[PDB]
């Protein structure tokens, strides 16, 4: 990245993300009609869209449950943001899975991540990351977890849900190439699962305790094996002050200053 | 009639520089000559006026003795002071002293303060400091800061505290309360008055000294205009005289100035022209004429050098410049010119001593630039250099070693070192406010020339003024008594009108014009209409200028309405304050700026848009970005963190980058740029505070958090991502930056040890200091407990625990926090409130209870945050979780008031019964009509829920009649929670039943001996819950308690209040008796409309066809409720601000009808009555509240003892409080009922014992000071409902109006709970032990299973199935309910056994013990008897036994109010027995003191005797318990003593 004025322009662009949050499109096509259905609360959806960036992808774990006497539908009741740094085509989450008391009552349902532009297929990077997470963590059942992709289309956010088939799981768990077009990736590895919005219930967020979630500016400080404790709160903004300490802290002090400054009495105080 | 004016056209564009006299005549010897490219004009040193044949400098040994100690070292007085000392010491008359600058006006001001001080001498002592305050208004901040020291030194002998007004609003109010001589600037005093912080001491402010009042010409002139107009109008309305002393410069229009000051032209008006200047000054002027500024500046340099040469070897020179850098620049410049011309030695000739002193001080100097000049005769002096160095310069000049001081105006203002010669260089200053190069002001010019001529050494001053030729005339007129003073109020008229409207002084256009008349502008327009855009035609048309004043008011109101600062109607001309206007007035923001904010601010702004919005403020409208600074602005644009959307060529972008640079602490180079930085920062403080207030009021959580952070960030000059240890200014920047580099969350440091932190930061030397400072950092701990109240409202009890070491030097008197309760998304505030943590109450828990609404989509959590109001990163958050919250079921609908026909009196059966309803009403109100067929015609237990004043007593009477019809020898027991209400009802039914129906009614008292006789004798037994519990506790023995027939319970809705569990237990016991005694004790319950009435009906035995729960909108008389929010966190200030609103509401709603005003305490009543009368007198409608004539008042006014009450009643206002005797209470009540007096101001505690109903009910400040916790606890909703129900006049009034003026915090709570019916819960779990022990001794409880069965009867048990979370329950399941019941009963039984009041065998059987039997016998708290049995030994005595009694837990409720501690301390020193470690906050020590006082029959205050009677009520039973317990123990001498 340029990192000199590109971040300035991107911050200015991200300041208008809340306009996208009223033009949302759901891709209801190629859905197999046989799997689960998923319900995403609009409050957490809008907060996630607002706190994101137009270029560097962000991602967060989903937790949810099933409504009483309706186990084939799953309500997403929580989103967890973890110390991460991402590029325009991938997100480098830490190996540790979220662990907290409140989450113990909900069953993990996958993860949701942003996309700079819409694409008609699940990317090799996303499939391999999903497979790696599932293999590393036994709690991630391959039939209930999914991937939710939010693509920033012109003046809108298009949401699409994808599920990983066993063949894709094996290919991802074995693959090691992080390039855009690895070998052995086929459209049979994933399938579309039905996802819809809901105004009837509200979900919540969970952010790290000691630090914030966005490390993009503090890239060096992040490690995949980093450990973190959670906390019940709401996320900050991508370009929040805490997330870019360099811009605010790299200044200098005052030495012999205010010596030739103007004289103006603050009469009111 | 009204006409819109062109206000901006009318204003004077030059403001302070505006010229009013077209001519400028100079004295005789005032030649002029054209030298070269400039004109030299001369004016000679005015010859002093010869001393009058009978005027002299009288010595200080002649003025009054109390005024001598203020003059220390002063042998004679100046001529002016000797002239007017008689006026300034012997009379309280308003003065206008016109004297030259530097003539000793401060000494005259000291004379006036000495008069005000000698009024209070404290003969045996020295001074009564706390009875008066004096305001001294000086125009410059440096001048204020130096007057503070001067007057403190002068008046130190009196112990008078002289202080400057500074700091936040809380700090300023504390300073006012703590000090006497308040020195302040006009702006500072105006802003404190607008915010109302001094409202508590304006009465004690007995004098204002407006120093240098020629400021009226300046753009600051409107400030003094508003100050004086407000002071004069307050004097006239409230009639509390305040003395005005105008110290003015010798200039024209002083007659108009005296008129504006209400100063007599004969006595209070004097004139001391420039001739009287103590050191006459030859004033010369060099007007440069060339039209190119480069040559003008070069000629300026040459001329300053020439004038320095003029007095090079003769006298000292004070050269005056504009900028700090220009100071050294021109000083070095003149040094170099004299060096080039070889005139450097003239200044420092071979004066070995002086030259060596200068050289040594230079070589010691730490300032390099000043070190470069001290070796020679030149020096610099500006505020930007070290304090040590500037005092060094000052003392050197005072020693006369330096020959030329180059300085700016701050020296001339704040330090009085007068030099022989003064040279003003150029007089051109860069004003950022106007955004250009403008001219010096009159005030600054006059002060800087005042130093010309030292009175000690100098015999003639020499003032050179080097200016431009065109401007020469302005300064000549200023300095030759030819600058007439002209009001600039047209510039800021809308602002002052808004300020007055917000303060409530002016309500409609009429009052606005009345105020405008007083203003200085009015006098100027009246005298000279042309100068102010008015024609002599207009003047003749409106000789008082009323039409022009009305037009100005109309224009100002139109501007305010267009910008939405006031709701102004052109029809009636009335004004309504908007919250936007409140903020604008409090923070001095301009109407254009506040409109811009109202248009731009949105909930979704970011930290990028916030800076843009702040920059777009109109205050910077004049600031324009110039190209010369554009490259540096670009550099700042690159370095500033927050991106700038604008392009750098916009002034908005300029302000953005300048503010970011200031916060970032960068250093700039361009002088104009630093001037703009200073200006924008000083404006930004207030502007950002105002924006924060706006967003907070509109409830935007994200944006209010952002703006509060930004305000604190500007104040602390540090980004909030830095290390919070910078805020401690004593710490080394190197160590704070080391901590910043080692970036970890700050909270990490708290858990560590001082060595631990020292090694983490690698600074073991600093480790201890860092540990001390981190622990000094403020920190709070929050613990929340929440109970669902209804399906739409919770109750949150939040405990705040400090976690830091208080330290006055860093924290001070108080610490301010904001408590914000916001929803799950943290985007709307549900409840914001202030919180003051005073030093006195540190290291202890603080409870903060509030009601937060909960909406249909039950959110997973809410968030409660406490954020400091001053410190950065001092935040704590707590998520309140609704995971296990069980919301009670939504209450059923009320029994609709079916439209029955009016029930006729013939509907009743018995003629003797009708006899007592015939002449009162021919028909019963619809409530009685409906309820009659169930009460009289049906026998089941009945519940009647109707709004207070609905005649529920008449339905109860129907029930009594039905019982009497069943059998004349029945027995009705009428239980009433309050004894006063019991007395009222006893009177009513004694006149109703016994006198007419010949049926006995007996009112039980607290004497069980005669209570049984009365119960067995009478037929209507009036009782209170406790006086009847003392009977029913032995119901098995008392057959009279068994063979009852009717149980009427009055307002059972008072079950969920203090002492409510007693009523609950007696009612449940009666139900159980009825169930066992073979004949139902039919029960009739009366209540306010209860939401949860089904449960109480089920508990009491009612049927769903006998439950009658109506709605608060079912009262026979409709009610108009109005709740007024007063967002004043301070309680006394809110109380005093509500006074005028009370009168306004009385005028608006009930102009000619009865009004009752309920005030919190016993003292507030008199003050409220006096205030309402004072405001009604200020208005022309005096005695308007006396519907009768004074002829009819003497027979009643002669029976009263309170002289002030007699005065208020004569004027037409009565008042009532417990301190008054019953005779007086009844007399005022009779007067009010008859209608002789309109307004009655009654105590809060009296809302229950009142035999009167009014048309209008006003409620004040629904809180009262509980001193046990030192907190202002809210009114109980039961009492508030009683107050509002008192607004019940059935026949005389078509409607009843009630206005409650409450804090905005409780506004929503009242709005919620006063319109809908009232849910009620039980509070028995906490007061369980007493009644449980009573039943145990009665043997109703014999094993824990029977205990659970007994609990299954209480109303508590019913609610533990519908609202479990209220009782710490976690489920309505049978398991959960049984487990909670078992836990509660086991806990209570264990505690009782520990007290030894019971004995538990097999952990399953309970048996009584002696302590339990005694406690149940004489109705003592089990805890109290435990304390007695433990503390009472075989060798106690009366001296200690009084203490043991005072420790009884029956006195924990004795009221501890404010001002109650000092007189209690006085009492402690006179009683026969002394108290060990007596903490007068303690009810037990208080009760011991009052017991001893009663025994010694000493004089007591009325309020103290009120509590003494309450103490003595239970003292007899307590001492009886003492006797019986000592009997059980077997201790003869202690029993004898008891």
């Amino acid at each position: 990245f340029s990192s000199k004025t590109e971040w300035r322009v991107r911050a200015i662009s991200a300041a208008n993300l809340h306009l996208r949050t009223n033009h949302i499109y759901v891709s209801s096509d190629d859905i197999k009609e046989t799997g689960y259905t998923y319900i995403l609360p609009k409050n957490v959806l809008k907060k996630f869209i607002c706190i994101s960036d137009l270029r560097a992808q962000i991602a967060g774990y989903l937790y949810g449950v099933s409504p009483p006497d309706n186990p084939q539908v799953k309500e997403i009741r929580c989103i967890v943001m973890v110390p991460q740094w991402g590029t325009h085509q991938t997100v480098h989450l830490p190996g540790q899975l979220p662990q907290h008391e409140y989450l113990k009552e909900m069953e993990p349902l996958g993860w949701i991540h942003t996309q700079p532009n819409e694409s008609p297929q699940l990317s090799p990077q996303d499939v391999t990351t999903h497979a790696k997470i599932m293999a590393d963590n036994p709690s991630w059942d391959g039939e209930k977890t999914i991937i939710i992709t939010c693509s920033f289309t012109p003046g809108s956010c298009t949401l699409t849900a994808y599920k990983l088939t066993p063949s894709g799981y094996e290919w991802g768990r074995q693959n090691t190439d992080k390039g855009n077009n690895p070998k052995g990736y086929l459209p049979s590895h994933y399938e579309r699962v039905q996802m819809l919005l809901s105004d009837r219930f509200l979900g919540f967020f969970m952010v790290p305790a000691q630090s914030s979630w966005n490390y993009n500016f503090m890239g060096v400080r992040h490690d995949p094996n980093m450990k973190y404790e959670l906390q019940l709160a709401n996320p900050k903004e991508f370009y929040h002050e805490v997330h870019r300490p360099s811009h605010f802290l790299n200044f200098a002090l005052l030495q012999e200053g205010e010596v030739y400054s103007a004289d103006r009495e603050d009469l009111y105080a | 009639p009204r006409q819109v004016l062109d206000l901006e056209d009318l204003v004077f564009t030059q403001g302070s520089h505006f010229m009013a006299n077209k001519r400028c005549q100079l004295p005789d010897g005032s030649f002029r000559r054209q030298r070269k490219g400039y004109e030299e004009v001369h004016v000679p040193a005015l010859k002093p006026k010869p001393f009058g044949s009978e005027e002299q400098l009288l010595p200080v040994e002649k003025l009054p003795k109390y005024a001598q100690a203020g003059f220390e070292g002063f042998k004679t007085l100046n001529r002016i002071q000797s002239k007017l000392y008689r006026a300034a010491l012997e009379t309280d008359e308003n003065l206008l002293l016109c004297a030259p600058t530097g003539a000793g006006k401060t000494n005259v001001a000291l004379m006036c303060m000495l008069r005000e001080i000698g009024k209070h001498i404290n003969m045996d002592g020295t001074i009564n400091v706390d009875d008066f305050k004096i305001i001294y208004i000086a125009p410059m901040r440096s001048l204020v800061q130096e007057m503070v020291g001067s007057f403190g030194k002068r008046l130190a002998t009196y112990g008078i505290t002289v202080a400057e007004l500074t700091g936040d609003h809380q700090l300023c109010k504390e300073e006012i309360s703590a000090t006497q001589i308040i020195v302040c600037t006009p702006e500072k005093w105006d802003i404190i008055t607008r915010k109302g912080g001094e409202r508590t001491y304006t009465q004690l402010v007995r004098l204002i000294i407006l120093d240098e009042i020629h400021l009226l010409h300046d753009d600051r002139g409107p400030v003094l205009e508003a100050l004086v107009a407000r002071a004069i109008r307050n004097i006239e309305m409230t009639q509390e005289d305040v003395r005005l002393i105008g110290l003015s410069a010798t200039l024209p229009n002083y007659e108009d100035v005296a008129t504006f000051l209400r100063v007599d032209p004969a006595k209070g008006l004097f004139y001391f022209d420039n001739s009287f200047r103590p050191v006459p000054l030859e004033q010369t002027y060099v007007g440069i004429t060339e039209k190119k500024a480069i040559k003008r500046f070069q000629i300026m340099n040459e001329i300053v050098y020439e004038k320095i040469m003029e007095h090079a070897g003769k006298n000292q020179v004070l050269v005056f410049v504009h900028s700090r850098k220009e100071t050294g620049k021109t000083a070095r410049a003149i040094r170099d010119m004299c060096l080039e011309k070889d005139t450097l030695g003239l200044f420092l000739r071979e004066g070995s001593a002086s030259t060596e002193v200068l050289r040594t001080e230079a070589e010691q100097c730490k300032n390099l630039e000043l070190k470069d000049l001290l070796p020679y005769g030149f020096a610099i002096h500006h505020a930007g250099m070290t304090r040590v160095d500037r005092t060094l310069v000052e003392d050197l000049f005072a020693d006369k070693h330096i020959q030329v001081l180059v300085s700016t105006a701050t020296l001339a203002w704040g330090v009085n070192l007068p030099a022989h010669t003064v040279i003003i260089k150029g007089t051109q200053v860069y004003s950022p406010e106007k955004g250009r190069w403008t001219e010096l002001g009159a005030l600054d010019i006059l002060q800087m020339l005042g130093r010309a001529g030292r009175p000690q050494y100098d015999t003639k001053g020499e003032g050179i003024l080097i200016t431009s030729h065109g401007e020469l005339q302005y300064y000549l007129s200023l300095l030759n008594q030819q600058l007439p003073i002209e009001s600039q109020m047209v510039s800021k008229l809308p602002d002052m009108l808004n300020a007055e409207i917000v303060l409530g002084n002016v309500q409609n256009a009429k009052d606005a014009v009345n105020w405008l008349g007083y203003a200085y502008l009015y006098i100027r327009m009246l005298r000279s209409p042309t100068l102010y855009g008015i024609s002599h035609d207009d003047l003749k048309g409106d000789p008082l200028l009323d039409q022009r004043r009305l037009d100005l008011v109309h224009t100002a109101a139109l501007m305010l309405d267009k910008n939405n600062l006031v709701k102004y109607d052109k029809k009636t001309g009335n004004f309504q304050v908007t919250e936007l206007g409140r903020i604008a007035s409090h923070y001095y923001i301009t109407n254009d700026t506040v409109q811009t904010y109202n248009q731009l601010l949105k909930p979704t702004l970011s930290e990028i848009e916030l800076f843009r919005v702040f920059s777009l403020s109109s205050e910077f409208k004049n600031i324009t970005v110039r190209e010369e600074e554009k490259l540096e602005l670009q550099k700042l644009l690159e370095r500033v963190p927050i991106p700038v959307k604008e392009s750098i060529e916009e002034p908005s972008a300029k302000i953005n980058v300048l503010l970011q640079a200031f916060i970032s602490q960068l250093k700039l180079e361009g002088f104009a740029l630093m001037a703009d930085m200073v200006y924008v920062t000083q404006s930004a403080g207030r502007l950002m505070r105002a924006i924060f207030e706006i967003v907070l009021n509109r409830g935007w959580a994200q944006l209010t958090d952002k703006t509060l952070n930004l305000c604190k960030m500007i104040d602390k000059r540090m980004w909030q991502s830095m290390c919070p240890l910078r805020q401690f200014r004593k710490l080394p920047e190197e160590v704070v930056k080391k901590i910043e580099k080692k970036n970890f969350p700050f909270e990490r440091l708290y858990d560590l040890n001082h060595n631990e932190i020292g090694e983490l930061i690698r600074m073991p030397k600093m480790g201890k200091t860092i540990h001390k400072y981190v622990h000094l950092f403020p920190k709070l701990e929050l613990s929340v407990h929440l109970q669902p109240i209804t399906r739409s409202t919770l109750k949150v009890e939040l405990t705040i625990t400090p976690d830091f070491q208080w330290d006055e030097k860093v924290h001070g008197s108080s610490e301010a926090f904001w408590i914000l309760v916001e929803d799950v998304d943290s985007e709307v505030i549900l409840h914001h409130e202030y919180f003051l943590l005073k030093a006195k109450y540190a290291q202890d828990e603080h409870l903060i209870t509030f009601f937060v609404p909960v909406f249909e989509p039950l959110p997973p959590q809410y968030f409660i945050r406490v954020v400091s109001d001053r410190w950065l990163s001092c935040e704590t958050q707590l998520p309140v979780s609704f995971r296990h919250l069980i919301l009670p079921e939504k209450y059923p609908p009320p029994t609709e008031l079916l439209d029955l026909q009016p029930l006729p009196v013939s509907a009743l059966r018995n003629s003797a019964f009708e006899s007592l309803y015939q002449d009162k009403f021919p028909f019963f109100n619809p409530i009685q009509t409906q309820v009659f067929n169930t009460v009289y015609n049906s026998d089941d237990n009945v519940f009647v829920g109707a709004p207070t004043g609905s005649g529920k007593t008449i339905c109860a009477e129907f029930a009594i009649l039905r019982m009497l019809l069943q059998s004349s020898e029945g027995r009705c027991v009428y239980i009433t929670p309050m004894e006063a209400l019991a007395e009222q009802v006893y009177m009513d039914w004694y006149e109703k039943f016994q006198d007419r129906l010949n049926k006995k009614v007996v009112l039980l008292t607290g004497e069980t001996s005669t209570d049984l006789k009365l119960l067995g004798k009478g037929n209507i037994i009036i009782s209170t819950p406790e006086k009847w519990d003392i009977l029913s506790r032995r119901w098995k023995q008392r057959k009279n308690v068994q063979n009852i027939n009717l149980f009427v319970v009055d307002e059972v809705h008072l079950i969920g209040g203090e002492n409510g569990p007693v009523l609950e237990v007696i009612c449940s016991r009666m139900r159980y008796i009825s169930s066992q005694i073979e004949r139902p004790i039919r029960i009739v319950a009366l209540s306010s409309s209860l939401s949860n009435a089904k449960d109480v009906a089920h508990w009491l035995g009612c049927s769903a066809t006998s439950t009658f729960n109506f709605h608060p909108n079912v009262r026979p008389v409709p009610l108009e409720l109005h709740i007024q929010g007063f967002n004043i966190s301070h309680t006394q200030t809110r109380l005093l601000s509500m006074a005028k609103p009370v009168y306004h509401a009385i005028t608006k709603h009930s102009p000619k009808k009865p009004v009752i005003v309920f005030v919190p305490s016993r003292k507030q009543t008199r003050l409220t009555a006096i205030d309402i009368l004072t405001t009604c007198a200020a208005d022309i409608q005096r005695q308007r509240f006396l519907h009768c004539t004074e002829k009819d008042l003497i027979p009643y006014l002669e029976k009263l003892s309170d002289s002030t009450l007699k005065e208020t009643l004569l004027n037409g206002v009565g008042y009532l409080h417990e301190g008054l005797s019953p005779m007086e209470r009844r007399l005022v009540e009779q007067l009010f009922s008859s209608g002789a007096i309109q307004v009655v101001v009654a105590s809060r505690s009296l809302c229950w014992g009142m035999n009167v109903a009014a048309h209008l009910v006003i409620i004040m400040d629904t809180q009262y000071y509980n001193g046990k916790i030192h907190a202002y606890v809210d009114y109980p909703i039961y009492d508030v409902l009683q107050m509002v129900g008192h607004a019940n006049r059935p026949l005389q009034d078509d409607e009843g109006r009630c206005v409650i003026m409450c804090q905005g915090s409780k506004k929503d709570f009242f709005k919620k709970f006063l319109y809908e019916p009232l849910p009620v819960e039980s509070h028995l779990d906490h007061c369980m032990h007493d009644h449980f022990n009573a039943e145990i001794v009665t043997k109703t409880i014999e094993n824990k299973q029977d205990a659970v069965d007994y609990l299954t009867w209480t109303f508590l048990y019913r609610r533990m199935t519908q609202n479990p979370n209220y009782y710490n329950l976690q489920g309505i399941s049978h398991r959960h309910l049984s487990d909670h019941l078992s836990e509660l009963v086991e806990q209570t039984l264990s505690d009782l056994e520990q007290s030894k009041c019971i004995s538990i065998e097999d952990e399953m059987d309970v048996a009584p013990l002696n302590l339990g039997m005694i406690a149940a016998y004489y109705y003592i708290n089990y805890t109290t008897i435990e304390l007695f049995s433990m503390s009472l030994n075989a060798k106690t005595k009366v001296r200690g036994l009084i203490e043991i009694i005072s420790n009884a837990a029956e006195y924990e409720n004795i009221p501890i109010r404010h001002h109650e501690d000092n007189l209690l301390r006085q009492l402690a020193q006179k009683v026969p027995h002394k108290l060990n470690n007596p903490k007068f906050n303690d009810p037990h020590v208080k009760t011991n003191l009052l017991l001893q006082a009663h025994l010694s029959r000493m004089q007591l205050s009325a309020e103290l005797q009120s509590d003494t009677e309450e103490i003595l009520s239970k003292a007899i039973r307590l001492i009886q318990a003492c006797v019986d317990v000592l009997s059980s123990n077997g201790w003869l001498s202690p029993a004898l003593a008891a």
